[PDB]
């Protein structure tokens, strides 16, 4: 007779009616057990995510009637949940989100004997962060899951995070990103609209970094290796104008085809990015040895032929200042 | 006394408040004072012509029969589940294209009464609104996409929708877009609608956005001026290297071309002419036409032998004014690009 | 004076009227006046054949049992929840492919009464309706897209669909199109199915649209002239400089390949020939051909007998005014085909 | 009259009949003969392995229970609503993936009631139907792709389903299709699946498809011969041209690798090889042995100057022997390609 | 009369409670729920999830339920009193979403026997997730699963355990892309101990090979020819310095516009891929011959004879060494792959 006790409890309740409603304000604790981390989908700054809420807060009009035992929890259906009250508890930068129903309504919950009630339920909340996409390929992301209250200040409802495990993720394994541990601080962080005073908002915080083995073996060495070769012309004899003037124009040629074939594939974001800075800098040596070349021809065109003194310059003037400047783009962005 | 006792009886069966009926019925025309916090901006299209957003948006009004005194209260809250029993403007957007609410563990709504009679009633909403964009200058536009709340079987003499008197519109923090920046002053027009049937309330919001000129500016502009410049590098080499030359300049006519070939991915998909295409177009034109002279001087230094050295001298004088003329016009058609796609 | 329950009275329970059966039953048939009003026409795919429209469908009729005479005011207005219970025409579109209505913040539904009985619904819809596409001339084509509004449970002795006299379709504002322009006119078509268990009315508008042809012209063809002038190029230089000739020869095949295999992406995805493949596969043939005659040139001059480097160089004139006339000829015969 | 006063009297409350009792219960199984028509039929895709089509399902039963003699109408149409509570037979499609009604403007659902019980059941159904492909043979393939209608929860001793005797399954106007031909020709071919519980009624229309083969064809193969020719070209010019040879023999590879690339960009992507990319590895392999047998050449060549003339004649043999056993080769591979993927 | 008799049995008129599990307080009800794949595809690496078609079914005794007065041997139902019984709470750990299919009617079946078994049948699509390492890309072995728990009894409640045989069945000769199904399919037996007990857990394995036809010849092949342009590249005279130099640099483009386009067909991870590295091994070797080109031209012209001597030596020696440089770094890599 386990749906006679709660229907003679549920009778004469108020679901409209927060516990204590001239009294403190109702104190709700928040713990979330994260099953799946969806990919990040930078073009449209979302990031799809698959949690376990469960909430948990006191109802002394819920109090477990003496005559009635059953057990130290009694359950209410999940088709009936709609009798008793409930927080109104939101994401507030979430943008698509859906309950689930596979086989069942998978919502939980238990009342117990001293009147704490655990809500157990599953989402699948887009949230949403804004991604700065500088320094693209060594970057690193933080992406919030605020939730917040949408129609009870702070002096009716307060949410505070459990103090042992608020967020328990086991086993991710993101294409782009990877992380273990994430600040389950910032808790009180506390949103106020004037007017409407205080409003409770709980958030935790994701630390997002970025792999950059494919971006260091699949870019930045090719493109570091056909400098290399733009490089290797100086050693070849000014006369041999056929077979210099090849090797730069090619090489300049796969610069700018490896650099367009790169569009496309990399986030599509109209500002500068280390990868493109990179990339500019290396068509700018390129054809900063064409040039060399070409100073080289005109000068070669009894004469002195200081041309070859050119090509000592340019010998140790190359290697040089790339080395630099690769070591200045290291330190700056890294 | 449970307020909700207390509404119940105030709109009820025993009540006397009928829901389907507007205040102040054949009398003054009732307004609005609706604010709207765009809190997710974003998702840009060209494909669809289209953007998303979440909005809180907050419609205040005032309804006479709700008027009450024996309750101490100051404000009185309404449960959203009965939110059917009360008289609620059928405020729809003109250009919504799809949206739907939300109802994560509770109904995304709020609606509380004041003793006078004030009702204030928030709502959270996500619109894929469309807006119109013209791309006839593709990497310097300024796009303005708007929104337009209306009135839909109310005229104006029943239904009057105003903007709040300050912070109509509220953007929310720091929230950055791709290949866009929203303006921080949007204006606030008074828009209306005068259809056969009467007059229809309508108020828009538009919003200006600026294009950012950043990775364009560098991949789809530098290494055009690149190749162009090793054209040049093509024109300052001997006669003589014939190979050389040919080999430079084909290969810079192949490096513009797979450039353009290439940056079609990323740019949007429009039929009609961009302020890019114009560039590419040019750059390639001058590459051609630094090949069409190297042929031209190349066959009037052949025809020399093949009558003195004059058509040597031919020659190299085609060389030695072609050195300065074609610079300076790629100078002048720079200039006169940059001035009429920025001025 | 309570309008609701001056309402519940014309119509309900206790009037007996019933949302079943058609006005004016086992009768003439009852006259529908349906107009149109685009909001937003766009998303146009060649891949899927279809297209999104935003319809503001209002729908007229005469329904005799609806008349009142007692109620001061001329018009009264319905909410959508006892709009769920009144006859309606079950109007449907034949090639919906799927749509749904607009419920946001309230239904986007509107239906009055008016004394003599006429009645107006006014519906908000958004349809995704399919048209075939025709694209054998893919950069000059003219598609024509249509819907088609029928009934489902009615024949033409009971229902019978009708625009207005003027103004029955209409569109919004400047709305613009990606790779489309709309055209102004579209006429108002009549159609009927004669179907075995009868004939079901039937009304359908056509929508002309006419493609651009700006930046694929530019984009597509430019750089394909300026490929060939190159090969004409390498026409113009001496016998002797081989390496110069071969690589200009096959750097402009290279280059045609490359512009042909750039464009893949950009172009529809489908498997038919349309008018830009012609004349990429036609600039390609003669980039390959001005190749073969060099090749000629080459083997004949490496071939007294300095007749034949005479024969060599007379191969040589005949094609410097050759290859220019037969592009021109192929020039003339592509655009009048295409466009005339 | 009020046929649905009639249609009350006939069947609910104060009639007996049930809506979970098929008709002729503990009897002979009862017959549904249904019919399609066909009304869209695209979107077809390789990544997913399904298509959509629109159908006008329309099903016939005959039911004594709903038999009725006083009414003087012949028919009796219904609506979905009083439909709710009537006995239809448990049809699904074995291969659904995916389905939805249409409700734009009314319930598209139709069902009339005749004289004798027989009963008309037709409604309008959007199904995405998932059929395996294979692709073997890509560019000149023949696909079937099929739908399945099956009983749910009745054997074979209470529900049958039967197509018509004459236009079981039709198809709308020249509605036209992308990469492909639908077959005019769609036999019905009959279906049993014999399950552990016992035999479920089950039946089958198969779809032809032809695959285009236009642009493929000129696209990929054409270029592709082009190439092989100018590989071929490559013998024609002298011994001494090693810089013409060589940039002749290293640009026809790199134009077959680009075109290979474009391709692989705009081909399905699949795993398993197609009968494009043979094609496209043999002609790779054609222009790679040209360039090999060219650097023999050359080596023969050098060794004479680094034995007199006799290298020299050797290698003019190698040219001589070549020009005829390359075009030789492919037109020998090219026949049995053609032989064996059309025949 | 079957349509009222479940009334008579269970409902308002008997007593029986839908909200109560069978056996209450006392021992756990077991479930032997059986599925049966009927579409398995559209797994995609950005998302980590692949769609099945399920007709899952399951049994348990039911004393309640049990009947002995009507003559039938079985007793169906339709969905609308199916909502008024209990079931058991089975939801899918990684389901990621899921929803029923309502085509003509609800699909699903319950018929209960005389002695209080009950067969409850559905067709769900679920798009279930999971993690998927592509570390070794071309020679991968996937194996991704999905996880049958209950959610609101624990382990003295509520029991699955999958049938004695044929558990798990799959359809006739359907063909993914990029993957061929094993047939072999284990079934272990999760368990997952929370703070508040013992949950039930059962789970199935897809083990999944992926063939590698198209991406050997496309992506292998053209590689492997390019290095032997370059090797071809190695035997030409020393002198022939713009041939050598076009070579090389031509060689070292296309190894590159290879590469780029590969890139797009590849999936799209951050993390080095076993394709990658044999494509960066080929390009660098590249590389290597034009360097080596270099070298042996500075070595020849620079300037007796000695020079060119030396030159022409190295010349000799790297005719062949670069062929077993690149057989053994061809069978250290399948080696390493493959075994
Ligand atoms: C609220 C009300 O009933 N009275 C309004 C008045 O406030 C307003 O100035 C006028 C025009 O908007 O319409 C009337
Ligand atoms: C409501 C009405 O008048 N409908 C008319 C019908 O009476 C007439 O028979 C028919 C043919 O003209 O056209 C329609
Ligand atoms: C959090 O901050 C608020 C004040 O805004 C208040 O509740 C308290 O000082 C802090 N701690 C908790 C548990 O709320
Ligand atoms: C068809 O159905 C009737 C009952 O309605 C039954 O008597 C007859 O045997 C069935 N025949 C077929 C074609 O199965
Ligand atoms: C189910 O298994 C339990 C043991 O876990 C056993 O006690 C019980 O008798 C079995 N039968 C049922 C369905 O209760
Ligand atoms: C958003 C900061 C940008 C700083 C300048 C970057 C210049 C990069 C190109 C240098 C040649
Ligand atoms: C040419 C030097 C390249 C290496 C520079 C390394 C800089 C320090 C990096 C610290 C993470
Ligand atoms: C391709 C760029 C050429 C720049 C000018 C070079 C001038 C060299 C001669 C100075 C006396
Ligand atoms: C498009 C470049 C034109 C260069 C000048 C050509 C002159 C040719 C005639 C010389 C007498
Ligand atoms: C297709 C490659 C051919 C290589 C040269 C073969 C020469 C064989 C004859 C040697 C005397
Ligand atoms: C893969 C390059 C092959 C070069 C030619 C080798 C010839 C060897 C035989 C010489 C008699
Ligand atoms: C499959 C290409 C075959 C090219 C011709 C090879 C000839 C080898 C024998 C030369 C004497
Ligand atoms: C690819 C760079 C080569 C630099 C010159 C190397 C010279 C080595 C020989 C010194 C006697
Ligand atoms: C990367 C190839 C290196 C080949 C050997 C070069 C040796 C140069 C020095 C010779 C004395
Ligand atoms: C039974 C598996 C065989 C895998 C391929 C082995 C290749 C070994 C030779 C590599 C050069
Ligand atoms: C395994 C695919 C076989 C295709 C037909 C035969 C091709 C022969 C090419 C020489
Ligand atoms: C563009 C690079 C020029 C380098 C000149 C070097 C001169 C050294 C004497
Ligand atoms: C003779 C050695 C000259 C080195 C010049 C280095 C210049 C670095 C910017
Ligand atoms: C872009 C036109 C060519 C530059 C002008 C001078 C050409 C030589 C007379
Ligand atoms: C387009 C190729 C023409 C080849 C003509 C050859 C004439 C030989 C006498
Ligand atoms: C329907 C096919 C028409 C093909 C026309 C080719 C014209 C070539 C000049
Ligand atoms: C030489 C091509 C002429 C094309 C004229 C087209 C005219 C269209 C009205
Ligand atoms: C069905 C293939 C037709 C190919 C026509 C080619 C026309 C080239 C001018
Ligand atoms: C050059 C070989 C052509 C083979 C054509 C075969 C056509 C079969 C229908
Ligand atoms: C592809 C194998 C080539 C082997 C060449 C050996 C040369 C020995 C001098
Ligand atoms: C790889 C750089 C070599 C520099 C040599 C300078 C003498
Ligand atoms: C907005 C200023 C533009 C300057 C352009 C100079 C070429
Ligand atoms: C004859 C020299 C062989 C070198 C092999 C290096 C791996
Ligand atoms: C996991 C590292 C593999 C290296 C292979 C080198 C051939
Ligand atoms: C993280 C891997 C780097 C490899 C560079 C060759
Ligand atoms: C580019 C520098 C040239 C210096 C000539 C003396
Ligand atoms: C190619 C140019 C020729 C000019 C003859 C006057
Ligand atoms: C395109 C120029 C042709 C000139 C013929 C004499
Ligand atoms: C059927 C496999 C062919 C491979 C050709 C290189
Ligand atoms: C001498 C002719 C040989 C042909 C080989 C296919
Ligand atoms: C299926 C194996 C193909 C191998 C081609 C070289
Ligand atoms: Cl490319
Ligand atoms: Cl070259």
């Amino acid at each position: 007779s386990t749906s006679n006790i709660l229907n003679r409890l549920l009778v004469s309740y108020d679901p409209r009616i927060r516990p204590n409603f001239k009294g403190i304000p109702v104190d709700v604790v928040v713990n979330i057990f994260i099953n799946s981390f969806g990919s990040i989908q930078e073009t449209t700054m979302d990031y799809r995510v698959n949690i376990f809420l469960r909430q948990k807060w006191n109802d002394p009009r819920l109090k477990l009637p003496s005559d009635f035992r059953g057990s130290d929890a009694l359950t209410v259906d999940p088709t009936m949940y709609k009798c008793l009250w409930k927080p109104d508890l939101f994401f507030a930068n979430e943008k698509s989100a859906n309950f689930h129903d596979v086989t069942q309504e998978n919502i939980l919950l238990f009342i117990f004997r001293d009147g704490d009630v655990l809500v157990s339920m599953r989402l699948s909340i887009t949230l949403s962060c804004p991604l700065d996409l500088t320094l693209f390929p060594m970057d690193t992301q933080r992406c919030k899951m605020q939730l917040e209250s949408f129609g009870y200040t702070t002096d009716d409802l307060r949410f505070i995070w459990q103090s042992g495990d608020p967020v328990q993720l086991e086993k991710i394994a993101l294409p782009q990103f990877d992380i273990k541990k994430e600040d389950i601080e910032y808790g009180n962080c506390t949103k106020y609209y004037k007017g409407t005073g205080y409003y409770t908002c709980v958030e935790v915080i994701f630390t997002l970094r970025r792999q950059v083995g494919f971006y260091m073996m699949g870019v930045y060495a090719p493109t570091l290796l056909i400098v290399v070769l733009s490089w290797l012309s100086f050693w070849i004899n000014p006369d041999a104008s056929a077979a210099r003037v090849p090797l730069g124009i090619f090489s300049v040629l796969s610069l700018a085809s490896e650099c367009t074939t790169l569009a496309a594939e990399l986030p599509k974001v109209s500002y500068v990015k280390a990868l493109d800075v990179w990339l500019i800098a290396c068509l700018l040596f390129g054809f900063a040895s064409l040039v060399e070349y070409a100073v080289v021809q005109v000068m070669l065109n009894v004469i002195p032929t200081a041309a070859k003194r050119i090509d000592l310059y340019a010998r140790a003037l190359f290697p040089f200042c790339f080395l630099f400047f690769n070591v200045i783009y290291w330190s700056i962005y890294l | 006394m449970s307020p909700s006792d207390f509404l119940d009886k105030l709109m009820g069966r025993t009540s006397g408040y009928d829901a389907r009926i507007r205040p102040n019925f054949k009398g003054p025309p009732v307004n609005v004072s609706c604010n709207i916090f765009i809190n997710s901006f974003g998702s840009i299209a060209e494909t669809t012509m289209d953007y998303r957003v979440n909005i809180f948006l907050r419609q205040q009004w005032n309804d006479p029969r709700l008027a009450y005194n024996e309750y101490p209260d100051d404000s009185l809250d309404l449960d959203p589940s009965m939110l059917d029993s009360i008289w609620k403007p059928d405020l729809f957007f003109a250009n919504e294209k799809g949206a739907h609410f939300h109802e994560i563990t509770t109904d995304n709504k709020l609606l509380r009464i004041s003793r006078n009679g004030n009702v204030l009633y928030s709502i959270r909403i996500t619109l894929t609104l469309a807006c119109p964009m013209d791309l006839k200058n593709f990497p310097m536009d300024v796009q303005t996409c708007i929104m337009q709340l209306e009135s839909f079987g109310y005229t104006m003499n029943d239904l009057i929708f105003e903007w709040q008197e300050q912070g109509a519109v509220q953007v929310a923090d720091g929230l950055t877009l791709p290949q866009f920046i929203l303006k921080e002053e949007k204006d606030l027009r008074y828009c209306t609608k005068h259809y056969n049937t009467g007059k229809f309330t309508c108020i828009e919001a538009r919003f200006h956005l600026e294009r950012q000129m950043g990775y364009y500016l560098i991949q789809m502009y530098i290494p055009s001026l690149l190749i162009v410049i090793l054209s040049w590098i093509s024109f300052w080499i001997n006669m003589d290297a014939a190979p050389a030359r040919v080999g430079l300049g084909i290969t810079t006519v192949l490096t513009m071309t797979t450039q353009s070939s290439g940056s079609r991915a990323s740019l949007p998909k429009v039929s009609y002419v961009k302020a890019i295409d114009i560039w590419m177009a040019v750059c390639l034109l001058f590459v051609f036409s630094a090949l069409l002279e190297y042929a031209a001087v190349n066959f009037v230094s052949r025809q020399h032998k093949e009558m003195r050295k004059l058509f040597i001298q031919r020659a190299k004088k085609i060389d030695k004014i072609s050195r300065i003329g074609f610079p300076m016009a790629f100078l002048i058609f720079n200039m006169f690009y940059w001035i009429i796609y920025k001025i």
